[PDB]
């Protein structure tokens, strides 16, 4: 198994100040990227801020919302990624990953932090052995490969899996029944076969030159 | 354009 684990969550006052930590082990942390993505008690996945590689000077992008509030940072020879939050307020609340490979393989367990357009389907049923297609759409125009689609699976509750990225690329190990596509003018992933265990929210996530954003979700609920 | 590595 690869791991990132997520530290540093906890309760802050509004006004106040955190660092989160997260390492990775198993994999060759410096080759990639790294992201922090929050989720939010409403449910829902926002992109907080990435950051790349030594070869690139360890760039970084923010979130609108965050933007000089908070800094993203890495140590390669520590294979950790950092996110120092300044001047919390009570919207930041949420629970932080980091996150990254292909575009989102792979996810920590997440830190909790309390301080105290893309469109998806809403909601699908389906049962075992049914295929079931969910969309991807984007108001400023036509989804491309430019956009480089992902699709990520949130289980119950709050474990995180990348299953696709690239528009048509399964993340490593991810059961073949995830299928990616361009259709028309939307992203597209395809269960060609669902099974009892793929009851989750399935989030899709688009790319705009230089940050990401992420769809509602989609519910999908597997009877039987 | 994002991180395309495999
Ligand atoms: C995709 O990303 C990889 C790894 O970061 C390389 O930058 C590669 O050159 C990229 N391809 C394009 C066309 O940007």
């Amino acid at each position: 198994q690869v791991q990132l684990q997520e530290s540093g969550g906890g309760l802050v006052q509004p006004g106040g100040s955190m660092k989160l930590s997260c390492v990775a082990s198993g994999f060759t942390f410096s080759n990639y990227w790294m992201n922090w993505v929050r989720q939010s008690p409403e449910k829902g996945l926002e992109w907080v801020a990435e950051i790349r590689l030594k070869s690139n000077n360890y760039a970084t992008h923010y979130a609108e919302s965050v933007k000089g509030r908070f800094t993203i940072s890495r140590d390669d020879s520590k294979s950790s990624v950092y996110l120092q939050m300044n001047n919390l307020r009570a919207e930041d609340t949420g629970i932080y990953y980091c996150t990254g490979v292909g575009q989102f393989a792979y996810w920590g367990q997440g830190t909790t932090v309390t301080v105290s357009v893309v469109t998806q389907e809403s909601a699908l049923t389906t049962s075992p052995g049914e295929t079931v297609t969910l969309t991807c759409r984007s108001s400023t125009g036509a989804v491309t490969t430019s956009n480089y689609a992902n699709w990520v699976q949130e289980k119950p509750d709050h474990l995180f899996t990348g299953l696709i990225g690239g528009t048509n690329n399964r993340a490593p190990g991810v059961p073949a029944r995830f299928s990616g596509s361009l259709i028309g003018d939307k992203a597209a992933l395809t269960i060609t076969g669902a099974q009892t265990e793929d009851e989750a929210i399935y989030f899709c996530a688009l790319w705009y030159s230089n940050h990401w954003v992420f769809g509602g979700g989609t519910k999908l609920t597997v009877l039987g | 354009a994002p991180d395309s590595r495999p």
